[PDB]
């Protein structure tokens, strides 16, 4: 490759999900204390569904400290967001601007609709309305409640501000210990010698590479703006769980099997023990239908711990360091990665190298020079026609080869396609 | 649902309004809290319903008017305990409610006055996630160590006693970048 | 413990039946007016057996997760050196040890942790007779009035020779470059 391209990608991945409680006596009984009597001889059912609620809702709030509060050293939002050319504004918090979020965030935050809002209603909004009946009203009519998560979403973003500012004044090195200033031009040429290129090509080009950044930055804004069902994973994760709390409020008027699906008919048209049949019967019917519910909602918290896990591995090995690993944090060799709170999951922004503009030359595994077979130390022998030079394998650097930036390891007739030339002397 | 017109012999009682009672109309019994409701219902039928079957709202026989019916304790109650062995006090945090609101949603007239001390006091402050009472709000910030919710944490002391507090992300930390120094 | 002491405690519901005992069921009642009860009881006790089952293979399912992850450490981290961030320990991994534990492993992970930072004044490479030079593995560090070139994480001033950097071109374009003297052996 004669030519490069800095690219910025957005991956996206979801932390954490609603956290629900459930009372049974309100939901399978109401209010009905033959229910209720009826309900006491069932045992401990509902220890068990609340005790698997309670502890799907306490991993809630493990995984986004897991994924979000790995450091604890909140560093400070620098004044000026420029670097060396990186203009770095759009990722960190405007501090001309109320809100404590990025301009990015900002974005994000508007995406996910979130029609489940159950914050939103409070006491005395789900009594005295005009008619129309609302199906949040009717979660919590019947027992059904949206806990709060315990690190709202201006902490979170503290946090990822936090984990950008240490990441364009220190880099690499508050991951480990603690915090080493560095200039970001000498920090991006380390990068630049992590994934292979010689930092020459980094110096030189530092006024390109910067512009690529920010245009990438630019396109990453427009890509938000503009395209729909950017975030599908998180607008997936919140449709599901209303839909389930949904389908849990809908399936209280089934009758299972009894005369009637409202308790109180069943209580005010029969005597005590024709009426035990029929509220059992509905009492099975609504047992069953929580633990479905329970058991569904515990599949799906598996399913979003481990893509919190993932998501904090993500951040501990791209946000805090740089991967060699290939595809892990995006097409391309990895430079860095700058972690973007969204709803309920978090969004990476993976800056990656990815060379272009190829040109084909003619190649020799080795040089035979005076008997000698040389050997490239760091890459390739190529030859533009008439004269061999010896560049990096990225990047097209001809340079003249030495004995230098060869070495020699035996005679030129045991290596197939050797080829020879002169090896210079200085 | 319709207008009833063959009864028993039941006699009629006076209406309780806003308060935690077991009702009777057109023989559609249940249990619950009666208001004045502005809702408008169509002619000769009595009962409203819900999607998940739940009656709401009722017209009354007699006076000829509706009214909703709104379940007792219909929201979420949430105590703070540090831990018997270690106290008796404990905090009550009342979710999605204002704490001017707290005694006529959790009905405090009908409780016991141990109840009803929980109901009110200096000690209540809305923390976004409900009225937390019976803990004081410290200006402090600490390590979470009963989480509350909306970043909100509780602890024993700091006479001992349960004060609320908002959790601290971390230690507050400064790196003075400069383009031309290095820290090695 | 908790889920079967639970399953056991469970056996004494009625699931809507006149008894939970199944003898009181079976001695007080003839055959067909039984096989309803002990219908009802077999329901309920299959209910709580069911919920048991499906508990355990959940959890089965998170200690796999967890299993394979110690698994992965164990290649990763004990039989070799992770380049990983926070992989296996905060700082640079040297080393690890598994220790045995009940239903469960415990690694003691060995960790560099650089300390005592001093603050120096850097460049990005350095002007020498009009050619560019940067540093291999390194970077340019001063003292005040001398410039060395030291390892990035531990500081140990060497001088500046042509062995320790190379040349790329003109001192021109690269922004920040320091004029200095290049020793040549
Ligand atoms: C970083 O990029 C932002 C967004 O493109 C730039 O901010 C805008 O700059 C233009 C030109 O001066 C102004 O008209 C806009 O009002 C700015 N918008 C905002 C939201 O601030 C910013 O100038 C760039 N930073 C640098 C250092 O070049
Ligand atoms: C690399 O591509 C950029 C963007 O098109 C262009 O400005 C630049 O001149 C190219 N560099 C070379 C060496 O061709
Ligand atoms: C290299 O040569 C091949 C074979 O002739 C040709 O198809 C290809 O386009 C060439 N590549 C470039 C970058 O010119
Ligand atoms: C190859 O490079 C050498 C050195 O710059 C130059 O003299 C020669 O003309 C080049 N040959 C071709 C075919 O471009
Ligand atoms: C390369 O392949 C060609 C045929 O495409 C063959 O003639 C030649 O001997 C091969 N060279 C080597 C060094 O293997
Ligand atoms: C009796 O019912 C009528 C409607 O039929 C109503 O207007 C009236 O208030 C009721 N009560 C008495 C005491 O008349
Ligand atoms: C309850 O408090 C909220 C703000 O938390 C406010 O908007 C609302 O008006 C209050 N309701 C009443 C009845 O005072
Ligand atoms: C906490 O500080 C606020 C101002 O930030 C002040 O109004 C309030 O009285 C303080 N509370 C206590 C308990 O000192
Ligand atoms: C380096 O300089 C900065 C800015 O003057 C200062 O705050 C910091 O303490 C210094 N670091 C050391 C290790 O002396
Ligand atoms: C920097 O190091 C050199 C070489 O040891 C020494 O001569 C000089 O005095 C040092 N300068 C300062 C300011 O410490
Ligand atoms: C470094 O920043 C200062 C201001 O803090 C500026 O005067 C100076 O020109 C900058 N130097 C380089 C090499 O960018």
């Amino acid at each position: 490759p004669t030519n490069f391209t800095i690219s910025v990608t957005t991956e996206v991945m979801p932390v954490s999900m609603t956290k629900t409680s459930v009372d049974c006596t309100m939901y399978i009984c109401g209010d009905s204390v033959e229910c209720s009597t009826l309900l006491l001889q069932y045992g401990s059912f509902c220890t068990q569904l609340n005790r698997a609620l309670t502890g799907i809702a306490v991993e809630q709030d493990k995984n986004t400290q897991e994924v979000f509060a790995q450091v604890k050293q909140i560093y400070k939002t620098p004044d000026i967001k420029d670097f060396g050319g990186f203009n770095f504004s759009q990722i960190l918090p405007d501090p001309s601007k109320p809100s404590k979020r990025s301009f990015i965030e900002d974005l994000l935050f508007n995406k996910v609709t979130l029609a489940d809002a159950g914050f939103v209603k409070q006491y005395g909004d789900c009594l005295g309305d005009i008619q129309a009946r609302d199906l949040i009203c009717a979660q919590k009519f019947n027992g059904l409640t949206v806990l709060p998560p315990l690190l709202t979403d201006e902490m979170i973003a503290a946090y990822t501000a936090a984990l950008i500012s240490g990441t364009a004044t220190a880099g690499w090195t508050f991951g480990a210990g603690a915090a080493l200033q560095i200039p970001f031009a000498m920090q991006m040429a380390y990068r630049f010698n992590g994934i292979g290129v010689t930092q020459n090509v980094l110096y030189e080009n530092q006024k390109l590479i910067a512009n690529q950044f920010n245009s990438a930055i630019g396109k990453i804004q427009e890509s938000l703006t503009s395209t729909a069902s950017a975030l599908g994973k998180l607008q997936d994760v919140v449709n599901q769980n209303a839909q389930a709390l949904n389908t849990l409020v809908k399936q209280l008027s089934s009758n299972f099997g009894a005369i009637s699906s409202v308790l109180n008919d069943i209580i005010s048209r029969l005597d005590k023990v024709e009426a035990e049949v029929q509220i059992d019967r509905l009492i099975t019917g609504r047992l069953q239908s929580l633990q479905t519910y329970v058991t569904q909602q515990l599949i799906r918290a598996a399913e979003i711990r481990a893509s919190a896990n993932l998501a904090a591995t993500k951040m501990s090995e791209c946000v805090l360091g740089q991967s060699k690993r290939v595809d892990f944090c995006g097409k391309g060799y990895h430079l860095m990665s700058f972690p973007q709170a969204a709803p309920h999951g978090v969004v990476f922004l993976h800056v990656t190298y990815i060379p272009s503009q190829e040109r084909n030359f003619t190649t020799a595994p080795a040089i035979c020079h005076e008997g000698k077979a040389h050997f490239p130390r760091e890459g390739v022998f190529v030859s533009n026609g008439t004269h061999w030079f010896i560049t990096q394998r990225n990047f097209y650097e001809p340079q003249i080869i030495t004995t230098d930036n060869t070495f020699v390891s035996g005679t030129c007739d045991v290596v197939i396609g050797i080829v020879n030339n002169t090896v210079y002397d200085p | 649902n319709a207008p009833a017109t063959v009864c028993g012999p039941k006699q009629s009682t006076e209406l309780i309004k806003n308060k935690c009672v077991n009702f009777n109309f057109n023989g559609l019994t249940g249990t619950g809290v009666l208001t004045d409701s502005n809702k408008k219902f169509q002619s000769f039928q009595q009962f409203g319903r819900d999607v998940s079957d739940f009656t709401d709202s009722v017209k009354d026989p007699k006076t000829l008017e509706v009214l909703d019916i709104t379940p007792c304790s219909y929201g979420g109650v949430s105590v703070i305990t540090p831990g018997t062995n270690a106290s008796t006090q404990v905090a009550v945090l009342y979710q999605d409610v204002n704490c001017t609101d707290v005694p006529t949603a959790i009905h405090a007239e009908q409780l016991t006055p141990s109840w009803r001390v929980y109901s009110t006091g200096t000690n209540m402050f809305q923390t976004q996630a409900g009225c937390l009472i019976g803990a004081e709000h410290v200006n402090n910030s600490y390590d979470c160590d009963i989480p509350i919710g909306a970043g909100i944490c509780a602890t024993y002391h700091t006479n001992k006693r349960i004060v609320a507090y908002v959790m601290s992300l971390g230690a507050e930390n400064s790196v003075a970048y400069s383009n031309n120094t290095i820290a090695i």
